[PDB]
């Protein structure tokens, strides 16, 4: 209970302070010419961080 | 060194006698009196006192730092109501705040944040048509819906793409 | 909260060897680029010298 | 069929005497033995108009024959009580199979309310009786 | 896919599921005063009406075989509370 | 003291290997009888008693062991498994043969069957016509 | 290309850049290996295991000549085995003749069905 | 309104609506920044056909559009399924008449995935479909449609 | 990659250090959770370094190696509270778990091959060092002959692929096709035996049983289904001539199923009986396999990873108690409720993460396996139900019998619980039930 407790409290942290003082992207259509990058293909703000700093794009790996 | 066993040697004491067969096949004396010492010594008197280093060691110091306002609350009803009748309104206040939570929390994700077009794993809610008896506003009423893309569409007809 | 004691400095070789792999890692995602930005799905127009590498 | 017992696998449910009276109940009434009937309910569009509606239902008049049978010849109190569940699951059963599931479903929820509590009763008179089902054993308890 | 219910056939049915497993762990307050392990004895009651929520609230095929493994393995272990050979070869008719 | 030193040996074709074989597994040469000499059949080993399970055997005797019923350094059957307490044991032996028990089930059912699929097509019903439910082709008519 | 040229697959465009690991991989396992063995003798002579360094890095700056000198050797083996190739390739040019590509659409074989 | 019931399911639906409502619109909605994100759009690689035998290049990029045609086709037939449920659940006792249509348009869907995608097995290369559509066209030019074949 | 496999590789210089046995595990760990984060994986090859890259299959493979090995280190106090050799085991341990990480990420077949076959040497130290029985080398001898004997024509086989072919990579041999029986019959009767059938069986429930814990863990854990891993890679090439020889290995892989669940039954050693409780599971794995669906391969390969967790929690529940009982024999582990009863929490929780169960993998595995096979044929519904209900007719028992009735007398004193054991089989079971949550990560590896 305290070692689940120890990573609760920095994880529920962490996805208040994603959700409330970042929040969400918004969907839109993509205007042209921009060619956007992988990490703008994700809406939430952790899963944006993951694929931009931690983990390798699609288009790398192929 | 690391002693398993508190320092004391393990052995049985109450020997063959724990079995009810052999209890009934022969006694010795001897046999007789350590079975009515073993019976005498099997009796308790008083309870278990409070012992407060298992207290210590069976309660992390998060365990502490989550109940300490409501044992401040216990505390403070204790030469009221007695230890009985506050731990039990104790009990039942953080309890009902955390189906209170629960509830809200439950409420909150179903009604804004549920399953749309855009992402698989959120709950997808499905409801059915209310049924309308005259007294209601608007009885003749028909089905609203009668595209084929209007069903089950999770939000895509207000998608801005 | 965690222990570590003393011996938790001999810690620093496989440390040492994770930064050994991604750093192999990395020249090996650096060679690997004749392809880069020139495949047929994921590919660019004209002037993809003037602009920067996806990867 | 074989989650709530019918002429075949009716083996289990008086062997559930082994577990304590309150558990026992649970299993007997509402929870276990339920489900099965509850799922029938689901499955009564299947099970109307076929050869698996006659089918059910020959096998679950059979077991309300059986389990009347069977109480009537039943020397124990509680596997006297646990045929009465299998004389209810063969009513329910049967009823569904002519195709009412609301009828069904009543006489779901009031066979639960009276089984738990003739199974209270049961484990009351078999504790003061000290653990002793046999019904030639016990005796006058009106008075009592 | 993990798929609720709710319909009123299931809401009724749980109401009563709950009031009488209620009326059994009350019940079972003072019939489990010479016992031992009642602190495993109300977990797995309460478990074992649990995993009937979730086969009563489930209309998918695969939740339903959840609520029914889970019936099945709470009723064995149920059974074989007690500590004798009776209640051995009853949890292993009653999970076959 | 492993399962190399322990173990059954080749079989007593002579009496004396018979006498030491009776005399190694702690039992009276007279109760020793060892398997046949066929492929599957073991060799050394004692045939012990086949005729009913462990709940044959009588609980009142004071075991060394109450569980499993045997004493220290008796030899345990070779199909211990499948004559144990739990599995295939009767505490007495059955009132009737086994053919007999599986006769009656299925002769009762075959006749159950039997008189229930031959009355399918005599189903009774009330003085009643068809339940008439209004169409828009098809109109029909009330009696006064 | 449309044909399956023979003396294009062997001929070096030099579009193949080396990794970082095959110039420098063959001196470095040959001194790990010459550590290695020292380490092993030591531990043989129930020796200390570091002791005595001086053989630790005469064994290693032998792994590392050895392996520079073996690995420039192999790339001339393998100049060497291409240009055989090439020639061989070249002063025979009608038991191995160009073939013309075929896209998948000429082709018609074989769906395995599984069912 | 109309009855106690429902009275008091309204007074339970406000005291729950109430502060959920007050934290998403005093707490959440304020202090969330404005950011955009795009689905993904992928440009048409040419296919199996179009390519040689001895090129490994274009037989990746046609069974990676072929894996992501397929997985957009299952996602066709999955929202064409549960067209055909939430018509079953909104019109209940009359799910006979109207959801006919739904349910035909969902049998073709599964029909015309089983024509490309059916019987091909775990391992479906995009090769793999177009050699069964070239034996599937050429068995419909010399035998007629499958179901009435010699 | 390459941060793992250097990463063990300078994780080798810790065994040589005194009081160093608890930070390997630890650092093991962390490696763990690092190859948690590095998920970035699709169908096809990704992270892409020299001849080491990883798809879907490979990722939960070496995910399920890294997990087996770091409670391999966690479940082996015994060799550390003792003098045994603590240096020797886990220099073993960390170069069989650098071999496992090696043949899996392989992109070849002759890599996967080398490493595979270099796999059963610390399997054979292990086996022959640290286990607790005089016929340990009845027990590594039957392994190491029989995976050798059918092994070897496998690597003509791979030479002949080779050079019809020309590549070793698996994508470029996918594309083409072969009409051989004997080519067949090499590229698959290794990994036929590296699973177990019917008839190849032997060397598994002779050689779980003389290892020790650690050899049952590495057996039944990860080198099942090296033979699953083999069997993906090869039968993509191969499906002309398997769709002719399946039905044998289907209905032999079957009924040996209902046959090795018939034997369980009358099984008087623990574990024995989850020797040939594996054998049931990877039967049900084998029928499933060969039917070349999607559904009969994601469900292998969800069976495969839910079933290397449960077996070797199962096998470290018969270690606990033959640490304290002294013998895995079944009569004498009797009424463990009364002498740990926060054990028996997990042997149920274990046993019942054999069959199928509610919250777990096992289940999401079962059903998408049962799904192919009744697919393939009417025929199979009536021995996938007699196997299946054997099935729990036969792990039902295994804690009935040593969790429950009367206790067995003559008993000495031994310890109780430690929190060392019951951290062990927490991470036997926790991930069985929070890898349905993200289920798509470890089933569709397509
Ligand atoms: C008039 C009266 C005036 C006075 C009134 C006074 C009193 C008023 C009280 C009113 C408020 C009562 C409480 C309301 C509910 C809480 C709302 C909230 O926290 O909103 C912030 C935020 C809402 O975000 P959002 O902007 O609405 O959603 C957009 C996101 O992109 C969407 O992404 P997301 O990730 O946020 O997902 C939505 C979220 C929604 O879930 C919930 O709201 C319920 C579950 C969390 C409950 C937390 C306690 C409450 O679901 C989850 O987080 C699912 C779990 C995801 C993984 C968690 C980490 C790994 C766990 C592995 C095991 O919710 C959370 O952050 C919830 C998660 C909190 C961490 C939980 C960690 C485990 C425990
Ligand atoms: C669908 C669902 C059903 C699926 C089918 C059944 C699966 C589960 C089978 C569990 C029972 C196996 C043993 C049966 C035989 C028996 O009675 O053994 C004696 C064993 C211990 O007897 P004892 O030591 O004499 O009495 C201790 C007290 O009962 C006091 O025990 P305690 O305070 O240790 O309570 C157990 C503890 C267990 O907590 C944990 O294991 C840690 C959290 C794990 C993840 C959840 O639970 C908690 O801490 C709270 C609930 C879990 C966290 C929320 O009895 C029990 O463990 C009672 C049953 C508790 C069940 C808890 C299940 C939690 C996970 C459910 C997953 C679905
Ligand atoms: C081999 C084993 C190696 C070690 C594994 C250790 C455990 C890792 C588990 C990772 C998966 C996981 O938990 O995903 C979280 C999952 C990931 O799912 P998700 O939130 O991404 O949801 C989308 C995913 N699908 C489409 C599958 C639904 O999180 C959740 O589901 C959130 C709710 C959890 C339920 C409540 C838990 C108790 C509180
Ligand atoms: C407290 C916070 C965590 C818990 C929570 O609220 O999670 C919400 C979530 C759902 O919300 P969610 O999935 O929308 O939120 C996650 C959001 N992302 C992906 C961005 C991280 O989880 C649950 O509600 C869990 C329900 C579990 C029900 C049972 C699942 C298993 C069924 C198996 C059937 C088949 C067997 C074979
Ligand atoms: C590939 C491996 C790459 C390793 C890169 C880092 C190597 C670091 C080596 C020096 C530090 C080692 C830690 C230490 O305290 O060593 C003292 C230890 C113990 O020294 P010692 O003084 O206790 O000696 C033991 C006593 N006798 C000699 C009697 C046995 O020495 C070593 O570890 C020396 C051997 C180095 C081995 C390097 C790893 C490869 C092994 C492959 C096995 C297969
Ligand atoms: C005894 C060792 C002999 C080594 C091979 C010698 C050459 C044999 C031969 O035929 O060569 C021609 C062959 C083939 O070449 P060829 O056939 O083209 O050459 C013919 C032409 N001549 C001979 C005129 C050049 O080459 C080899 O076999 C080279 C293989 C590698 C040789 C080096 C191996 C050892 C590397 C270092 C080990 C570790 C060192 C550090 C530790 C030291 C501890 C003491
Ligand atoms: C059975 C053992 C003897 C097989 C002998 C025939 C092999 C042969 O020549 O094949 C040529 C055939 C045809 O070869 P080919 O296609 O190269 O033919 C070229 C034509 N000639 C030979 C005239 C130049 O090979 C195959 O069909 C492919 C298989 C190649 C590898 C063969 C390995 C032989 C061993 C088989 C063992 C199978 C069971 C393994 C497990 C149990 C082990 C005990
Ligand atoms: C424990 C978890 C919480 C349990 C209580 C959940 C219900 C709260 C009260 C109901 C509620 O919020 O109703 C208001 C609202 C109306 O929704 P509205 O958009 O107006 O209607 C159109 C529907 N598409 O929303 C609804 O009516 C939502 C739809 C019905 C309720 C769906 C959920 C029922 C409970 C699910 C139990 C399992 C939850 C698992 C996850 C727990 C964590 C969130
Ligand atoms: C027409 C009538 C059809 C009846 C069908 C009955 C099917 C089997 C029901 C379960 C039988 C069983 O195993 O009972 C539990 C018993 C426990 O012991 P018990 O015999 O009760 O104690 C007295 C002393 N021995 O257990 C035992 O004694 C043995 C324990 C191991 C049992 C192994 C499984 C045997 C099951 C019977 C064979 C048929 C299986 C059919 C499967 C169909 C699947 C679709
Ligand atoms: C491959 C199979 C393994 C080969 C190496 C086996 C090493 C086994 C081991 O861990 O030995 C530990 C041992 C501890 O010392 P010990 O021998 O017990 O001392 C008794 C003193 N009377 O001995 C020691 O700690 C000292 C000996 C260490 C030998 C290290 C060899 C290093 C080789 C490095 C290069 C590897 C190849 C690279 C190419």
């Amino acid at each position: 209970h305290f070692y689940v407790m120890l990573g609760v409290i920095p994880v529920t942290a962490l996805v208040l302070y994603a959700n409330i003082f970042v929040g969400p992207a918004q969907l839109a259509e993509i205007p042209e010419g921009y060619e956007p990058k992988h990490w703008e293909y994700e809406k939430h703000p952790i899963s944006r961080f993951i694929s931009r700093y931690i983990l390798n794009s699609d288009q790398q790996n192929y | 060194g690391a002693s398993e066993t508190g320092g004391v040697k393990p052995m049985v004491i109450a020997g063959r006698m724990v079995r009810e067969r052999e209890r009934l096949i022969g006694m010795s004396p001897e046999e007789r009196a350590w079975r009515k010492q073993w019976l005498k010594d099997q009796e308790l008197h008083h309870g278990p006192r409070k012992v407060p280093a298992l207290e210590l060691e069976l309660n992390n110091p998060i365990k502490r730092f989550y109940r300490a306002p409501l044992d401040k609350v216990c505390n403070v009803l204790e030469p009221v109501l007695g230890f009985q009748r506050a731990y039990t309104v104790r009990f039942w206040t953080g309890k009902a705040l955390l189906a209170l939570t629960g509830i809200y929390a439950g409420a909150y994700y179903f009604k804004y944040n549920q399953n749309d077009w855009t992402r698989k794993g959120g709950w997808r809610v499905i409801h059915s048509r209310k049924q309308c008896v005259p007294g209601d506003e608007g009885y003749p009423k028909v089905s609203d819906r009668s595209a084929p893309s209007d069903y089950a569409a999770r939000g895509f007809n207000e998608s801005p793409l | 909260v965690l222990g570590l004691d003393k011996r938790a400095l001999w810690g620093a070789l496989p440390l040492l060897g994770f930064a050994i792999g991604h750093f192999l890692d990395k020249k090996e995602t650096e060679r690997m680029t004749m392809f880069r930005d020139k495949s047929a799905l994921y590919g660019r127009p004209a002037g993809s010298e003037g602009k920067a590498p996806s990867w | 069929m074989t989650k709530s017992a019918q002429i075949p696998f009716s083996s289990w449910l008086p062997a559930a005497m082994a577990a304590p009276t309150p558990v026992s109940a649970l299993v007997h009434s509402s929870t276990l033995v339920t489900a099965g009937v509850y799922l029938l309910i689901r499955f009564n569009i299947i099970l109307s108009t076929s050869w698996l509606g006659q089918l059910m239902l020959l096998l679950s008049g059979l077991t309300m024959f059986m389990a009347g049978l069977g109480a009537n010849f039943e020397f124990d109190l509680k596997k006297i009580i646990a045929l009465s569940t299998l004389s209810q699951l063969g009513l329910m059963m049967s009823i569904l199979s002519m195709g009412f599931l609301k009828l069904a479903m009543f006489h779901l929820l009031t066979h639960a309310l009276f089984k738990a509590l003739l199974f209270m009763c049961a484990g009351a008179i078999i504790h003061n009786m000290n653990n002793s089902q046999d019904i030639r054993l016990m005796g006058g308890l009106s008075i009592h | 896919v993990m798929t609720f219910l709710f319909d009123w056939m299931s809401l009724l049915f749980m109401s009563f599921v709950l009031m009488i497993s209620s009326l059994v762990i009350f019940y079972s307050k003072e019939y489990m005063m010479n016992d031992n392990h009642i602190n495993r004895f109300i977990m797995l009651v309460l478990m074992f009406v649990l995993s009937m929520m979730l086969l009563i609230i489930s209309p998918n095929l695969i939740s339903i075989l959840l609520g029914w493994d889970g019936l099945g393995l709470v009723s064995y272990c149920l059974v074989i509370y007690f500590q004798n050979i009776k209640s051995y070869n009853a949890g292993m008719l009653t999970a076959l | 003291g492993w399962n190399k030193d322990y173990k059954p040996g080749p079989y007593p074709q002579t009496e004396k290997e018979r006498l030491a074989a009776a005399k190694k597994y702690y039992l009276l040469p007279e109760e020793y009888k060892p398997y046949a000499d066929d492929g599957l059949g073991y060799g050394d080993y004692p045939k012990l008693g086949y005729g009913l399970g462990v709940e044959a055997k009588d609980s009142y005797y004071p075991w060394d062991y109450p569980e499993h019923k045997r004493n220290q350094h008796e030899p345990i059957s070779a199909d211990h498994d499948l004559y144990s307490e739990d599995r295939w044991s009767q505490a007495e032996p059955p009132r009737y043969s086994n053919a007999y028990y599986f006769a009656c089930f299925l002769g009762v059912m075959s006749g159950c069957l039997a008189l229930y699929y031959w009355l399918d097509d005599k189903k009774m019903y009330r003085p009643v016509a068809a339940k008439q439910y209004p169409s828009p082709g098809v109109k029909h008519y009330t009696f006064e | 290309s449309a044909v399956n040229d023979p003396l294009e697959l062997l001929t070096n465009k030099g579009t193949h850049e080396p990794s970082f690991l095959s110039p420098i991989w063959n001196p470095i396992a040959c001194g790990v290996a010459g550590v290695g063995a020292a380490i092993f003798i030591n531990w043989g002579f129930r020796k200390p295991v570091f002791s005595g360094i001086q053989k630790h890095i005469a064994f290693g700056a032998i792994g590392v000549g050895a392996g520079a000198y073996f690995d420039q050797k192999r790339n001339e083996y393998l100049a060497k085995r291409d240009a055989v190739l090439r020639h061989y390739i070249e002063l025979h040019p009608d038991d191995f003749p160009v073939k013309e590509r075929k896209t998948y659409g000429q082709v018609l074989e074989s769906w395995v069905p599984v069912r | 309104p109309r009855s106690p019931m429902a009275s008091f399911a309204e007074s339970v639906l406000n005291v729950i609506d109430g502060p959920i409502t007050w934290f998403r619109e005093s707490i959440v909605e304020p202090n969330q920044q404005k950011q955009n994100w795009y689905h993904q759009r992928f440009r048409r690689v040419p296919t199996i056909d179009q390519c040689y035998t001895d090129d490994a290049v274009c037989r990746f990029e046609a069974d990676q559009q072929f894996r992501r045609d397929r997985m957009v086709d299952n996602e066709i037939v999955n929202i064409l399924r549960q067209r055909f449920e939430d018509c079953t659940l909104y019109e209940a006792p009359d799910h006979m008449v109207k959801c006919r249509p739904l349910m035909d348009q969902y049998e073709k869907a599964t029909e015309n995935w089983f024509i490309k995608y059916g019987d091909l097995g775990g391992y479906a290369n995009a090769k793999t479909a177009y050699m069964k559509q070239k034996h599937r066209l050429i068995w419909e030019r010399r035998h007629g449609p499958v179901g009435s074949g010699m | 990659m390459l941060k793992i496999i250097f990463f063990l590789l300078f994780l080798i210089p810790f065994c040589f250090i005194n009081n160093m046995y608890w930070m390997v595990q630890i650092m093991m760990f962390f490696i763990s959770f690092i190859f948690l984060l590095m998920n970035n994986f699709m169908n096809y090859w990704s992270e892409i370094s020299y001849f080491l890259g990883c798809d879907m299959l490979s990722y939960g493979l070496i995910l399920l190696s890294l997990w087996i090995c770091s409670l391999m280190l966690l479940a082996s106090e015994m060799i550390n509270k003792h003098n045994n050799y603590k240096n020797l085991f886990l220099l073993n341990i960390i170069i069989l778990l650098l071999l496992l990480i090696l043949t899996f990420s392989s992109m070849s077949l002759f890599m996967f091959y080398l490493f595979f076959e270099s796999s059963l040497i610390p399997t054979l130290f292990l086996i022959l060092g640290w286990g607790y029985q005089p016929e340990r080398l009845q027990a590594g001898l039957y392994l190491l002959f029989y995976t050798l004997l059918v092994s070897l024509p496998m690597l003509i086989g791979i030479f002949y692929v080779m050079n019809k072919i020309g590549s070793m990579n698996f994508y470029l041999m996918n594309n083409f096709m072969f009409n051989y029986d004997l080519l067949y019959f090499c590229l698959l009767c290794a990994f036929l035996v590296k699973m177990p059938m019917f008839l190849v069986h032997l060397w598994l429930p002779k050689a779980h049983v003389e290892a020790p814990v650690s050899g049952s863990m590495i057996l039944a854990g990860i080198m099942l289904k090296l033979g699953g891993y083999g069997m993906l890679r090869v039968i993509s090439f191969l499906q002309l001539m398997n769709l002719k020889y399946s039905f044998v290995w289907i209905s032999i892989s079957l009924v040996g199923g209902v046959l090795v669940s018939l034997v369980c039954l009358r099984q008087t050693d623990l574990k024995a009986l989850i020797a040939y409780s594996s054998v049931a599971h990877m039967g049900i794995v084998l029928s499933g396999l060969l039917t070349m669906t999607y559904w009969g391969l994601c469900g292998s390969y969800t069976l495969m990873i839910a079933h290397g967790l449960c077996s070797s929690g199962l096998f470290c529940l018969a270690n606990v108690s033959y640490e304290r009982l002294g013998s895995r024999s079944m009569l004498i582990n009797k009424g463990l409720l009364n002498f740990m009863p926060s054990m028996t929490l997990w042997w149920f929780l274990l046993s019942s993460a054999n069959m199928a169960a509610p919250p777990t993998l096992n289940l999401l595995g079962e059903i998408s396996l049962l799904n192919s096979i009744v697919s393939w044929s009417w025929i199979s519904m009536i021995l996938l139900s007699f196997l299946s209900f054997f099935s729990a007719a036969y792990t039902l028992y295994l804690y009935s019998f040593s969790q429950h009735g009367k206790l067995f007398s003559g008993v000495y004193s031994f310890s109780s619980g430690k929190i060392r054991e019951y951290l062990l089989m927490l991470l036997h079971w926790l991930p069985l039930n929070l890898l349905i949550l993200k289920s798509e990560s470890f089933m569709l590896w397509l």
